[PDB]
């Protein structure tokens, strides 16, 4: 999927919690995607090397 | 949808103050004391300031964002220098807004060689609105006003980077 | 008002700003007034701000 989306934001010496808050989504977001493009990229390889020796074997 | 046009013009609107004595050096250009375009720091026009009135309505279609500003003088000297009323205040107005400011008296650590400060609000009338205002010194009126369509569904890019 | 329910009790009040001068006076006779709520947490002096709104 893909939200039109405005990644960003400005906030002042004083709502500092906030920036924290919105540092956490972020990162929240990154150590997930991470991780599941890897294993998808990964797992998915895995499978499709097996696949075409599946499809030999089948010959 | 961004057009910007003048509602308090610097000529007509400002009948009895000073409309072009507004001018710092904070501010210059040319190496020549000036302000801004949009605003216009209104002073007393002889040794007087009356109670200052003016009102808007929001004709155009979309909804007009106007900006203006509170000066706060660095002593009582140019308090009256500027408006000659010791004890003043400004009223923005408005059918959802609507703040009393009152000026305060005092000396700030000089910057860009300035004691006193300069507070600016803003505000958008919708469509079908009034907005008034109202003062008796330290008022910074507008001259330019803005009327838009915002989708206000995006963000500022900070960057040294070309624009193609 | 002093809280002996059990539970906590939610209070709600108003400051009214009149239009003029004329009427601060029709209403309350004193033209400088202020309100002030207090409380063991909350605690906030009002000052009603007179003028005309649209």
């Amino acid at each position: 999927n893909t939200q039109f989306t405005a990644v960003g934001k400005e906030f002042n010496h004083l709502e500092k919690r906030i920036e924290n808050l919105n540092k956490k989504v972020d990162d929240g977001f990154l150590d997930i995607w991470t991780y599941n493009a890897e294993l998808l990229v990964l797992l998915e390889n895995e499978r499709t090397l097996d696949y075409h020796d599946s499809n030999v074997k089948n010959l | 949808s961004f057009e910007r046009f003048e509602i308090f013009p610097k000529t007509s609107s400002w009948p009895n103050h000073d409309s072009n004595k507004g001018v710092t050096a904070a501010c210059p250009h040319a190496g020549a004391k000036s302000f801004y375009k949009n605003l216009i720091w209104l002073v007393k026009k002889g040794n007087s300031y009356p109670k200052l009135s003016k009102s808007y309505i929001n004709d155009k279609g979309k909804e007009v964002l106007v900006l203006w500003g509170i000066h706060h003088p660095s002593t009582s000297a140019d308090q009256q220098s500027l408006y000659q009323n010791a004890d003043t205040y400004v009223f923005v107005g408005s059918s959802r807004y609507s703040k009393k400011f009152k000026p305060e008296i005092a000396i700030r650590p000089k910057v860009r060689d300035q004691e006193g400060r300069m507070n600016y609000y803003w505000t958008l009338v919708e469509p079908g609105d009034k907005i008034t205002f109202e003062a008796t010194g330290n008022l910074v009126v507008p001259r330019y006003a803005f009327a838009m369509e915002r989708n206000a569904g995006s963000g500022i890019i900070i960057s040294d980077t070309p624009v193609h």
